[PDB]
RNA sequence: AACUGCGAAUGGCUCAUUAAAUCAGUUAUGGUUCCUUUGGUCGCUCGCCACUUGGAUAACUGUGGUAAUUCUAGA
RNA sequence: CGAUCGCACGCCCCCCGUGGCGGCGACGACCCAUUCGAACGUCUGCCCUAUCAACUUUCGAUGGUAGUCGCCGUGCCUACCAU
RNA sequence: CAUGGUAAUCCUGCUCAGUACGAGAGGAACCGCAGGUUCAGACAUUUGGUGUAUGUGCUUGGCUGAGGAGCCAAUGGGGCGA
RNA sequence: UCUGGGUCGGGGUUUCGUACGUAGCAGAGCAGCUCCCUCGCUGCGAUCUAUUGAAAGUCAGCCCUCGACACAAGGGUUUGU
């Protein structure tokens, strides 16, 4: 949830991370790509250099974090958004029939 | 958190998804995925495709008054002036009517006397 | 009150001209001193003698 | 941005120049002939609801 | 100021693209791209906003057998616009300019890419719409 | 000043088009329309405002936008 | 199937006493006629060229029937036929 | 960590600056900023490619009496595709 | 182990695009029955509409289960300052 988003959603995409599982503990969101497969152990290290360029020392303020399904062409950010857009289905109709 | 776009299928396209198509005649279209862009480019009608929101809307699938007059002052007659004029109901209007009646009567008698 | 916006009501430049509208404004029923109940606008410029101008009523 | 503010019950229209985008963000994403609360224009405009009658583009 | 970001090129040497101005030429055959240092066996390629050298194949005889500087204004290869939009056009098209980036023609048919428009102000003026 | 009405479809210019086309003479419209002028018709119908009914906008006052136009907005 | 405007203004007064009546116009009109026309047609008439002799007819060309459109007559257009 | 390998490169634009210099015409550079070229090492969120998930529709010829469900045609063909 | 990992099942995600059957006074039309009917009633008929964003697949290298089922203190070869 960014301050421009204010949605009760976690970093987990709709349907979980493909070939990893569900992220529950602390996480570090790094710019760009990282070596290794999914669920590969990585060592993070302090920079040996002095960060003086303008690319470094820049305040990164996120406006939006995508959480669509990565298991295909996901088009919804949350379960509730999907349900609100798509309305009741046959499964929910028979479930409400059983609940009464 | 950019502008939120809509597709061939009418679905919501979030930033970083889909492709934007700029036609030569100036029309700009955006699609959610290659399934939607293939249907559009093959001149397929979205109202005949059951998962499109245009179909679900065409087939109907799944789904003040007031009159306020504000009084204002005018040049020559203030709000109190027009109030005093319109509140002449208690017999003042009748007095004006009868004085007009006698003025007409005296004018007509004077006209008769002058003619004769 | 907003300063200079919601206060100091300004008057309309001119009142009703149709006799029906004068009667509607002044709650006249019928045939009571209509030509003298019309609003007369006073002109009082400094360089000229003051007078009051009455509009030509219609209908 | 400027605002041509008019109160028909008394006339006396006047122009108010507004610079802070936080004041105008309550106006943004609206249409003409829509009533919005002007409470974002400081305390002085609290209790005021105003209808967007029109305007002119950056080019006039 | 601002420098143009890298985009997908998709128009190598030997591409025949439409000529969108009212100059009188029908198409441009790209023979080289400006600023290409090059690499072995690699064809020089251009995207929108790039200045190419071109010869017109169909058009007026007084234009036909000559080399003209040209600028690409529309490409059919999809390119990413740094905000996540992947944009492509219905056809490849460019206009004929001089060495100063000033158009020989006086009008452009169809849209002009934003990357080309802000890079060439003279083309942006004659552009109908910007995509 | 502005609204309303009328005129602006006349005049003037040129001869590019145009070879039964235009055009000249002849005849027809019982196969059509027609501002205006002039002459007819306007109590010919049986059927709680009529001593006269409603609303809006100009002009006008005031606040503007635009570099710009015989551009115009809100009140 | 007149809710319009101007001009000098006058008659009746029993019932009364404030009303009812009047001339000259201007503007306005559904329709008819006239004027100005307009539009499409009737008959006849045009320069050179055969190193232009056969054209038109799929896509209206000629005609019929019934329509559409047009202010109106008409392949002006449509459908079906005849060639 | 002995030892061995070893890698980054070049250009453009803005600013400097219509500045230094120059009679004039012309016309730099250092710092800083924004991006590219060639190369390298990765990576798959996105866009694209693949696609026998032989996943799901469509479809030709034949075959199972027909329906339903399928199959065969050396991947039947084709659309979309995790 | 305060159990474990499997196999089915469920849910999520996602892919395709709306299943079979049934119903319809939807349907170009055509064919039979007329003491009937007074516009009928029986069929054939691609396709359409509703049930039905349905049906089907989805880890085999997708995500979460704590539902069901059995199974897991078993086996073999070596290794000493
Ligand atoms: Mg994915
Ligand atoms: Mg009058
Ligand atoms: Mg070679
Ligand atoms: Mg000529
Ligand atoms: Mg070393
Ligand atoms: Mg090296
Ligand atoms: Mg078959
Ligand atoms: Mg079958
Ligand atoms: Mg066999
Ligand atoms: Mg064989
Ligand atoms: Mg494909
Ligand atoms: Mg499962």
């Amino acid at each position: 949830s960014t301050d421009y988003d204010l949605s009760d959603k976690s970093i987990n995409p709709l349907g979980g991370f493909v070939h990893y599982g569900e992220v529950t503990n602390d996480f570090v969101m790094l710019k760009g790509c990282v070596v290794g497969t999914k669920k590969r152990v990585l060592t993070l290290r302090k920079s040996l250099l002095v960060q003086t360029k303008r690319r470094a020392l820049e305040k990164i303020d996120l406006k939006f974090i995508d959480t669509t399904s990565k298991f295909g062409h996901g088009r919804f950010q949350t379960m509730e958004e999907k349900k609100a857009f798509m309305g009741p289905l046959k499964k929910d109709r028979i479930a409400k029939e059983e609940g009464a | 958190m950019k502008v939120e776009l809509c597709s061939f299928s009418g679905y919501k396209i979030y930033p970083g998804h889909g492709r934007r198509y700029a036609r030569t005649d100036g029309k700009v279209f955006q699609f959610l995925n290659a399934k939607c862009e293939s249907a559009f480019l093959s001149k397929r009608n979205p109202r005949q495709i059951n998962w499109t929101v245009l179909y679900r809307r065409k087939h109907k699938k799944g789904q003040t008054r007031r009159a306020v007059k504000f009084q204002r002052a005018i040049t020559g007659a203030s709000l109190a002036d027009i109030m005093a004029k319109r509140n002449q109901k208690p017999e003042v209007r009748k007095a004006q009517r009868e004085q007009a009646i006698r003025a007409a009567k005296e004018a007509k008698k004077a006209k008769q006397a002058s003619k004769k | 009150d907003i300063p200079g916006l919601t206060d100091t009501t300004v008057p309309r430049r001119l009142g009703p001209k149709r006799a029906s509208r004068i009667r509607k404004l002044f709650n006249l029923s019928k045939e009571d001193d209509v030509r003298q109940y019309v609003v007369r606008k006073p002109l009082n410029k400094e360089g000229k003698k003051p007078r009051t101008k009455a509009p030509k009523i219609q209908r | 941005m400027k605002l041509n503010i008019s109160f028909p019950a008394t006339g006396c229209q006047k122009l108010i120049e507004v610079d802070d985008e936080r004041k105008l963000r309550t106006f943004y994403e609206k249409r003409m002939a829509t009533e919005v609360a002007a409470d974002a224009l400081g305390e002085e405009w609290k209790g005021y609801v105003v209808r967007i009658s029109g305007g002119n583009d950056k080019q006039g | 100021s601002g420098a143009k970001f890298r985009i997908s090129l998709g128009l190598p040497v030997g591409a025949v693209i439409n000529c969108a101005d009212n100059t009188g030429a029908k198409n441009l055959y790209i023979i080289s791209v400006k600023g290409i240092k090059g690499r072995l066996n690699r064809l020089p390629a251009a995207g929108v906003g790039d200045m190419v050298m071109a010869t017109v194949k169909k058009g007026k005889p007084e234009l036909r057998k000559k080399v003209h500087p040209a600028v690409v204004i529309r490409q059919r290869k999809s390119y990413r616009r740094k905000d996540g939009v992947f944009l492509y056009f219905e056809d490849n098209a460019g206009v004929i300019v001089n060495n100063k980036g000033e158009m020989k023609g006086s009008a452009i048919t169809g849209p002009v890419a934003k990357e080309c428009a802000d890079l060439w102000p003279r083309i942006a003026s004659n552009a109908g719409s910007i995509a």
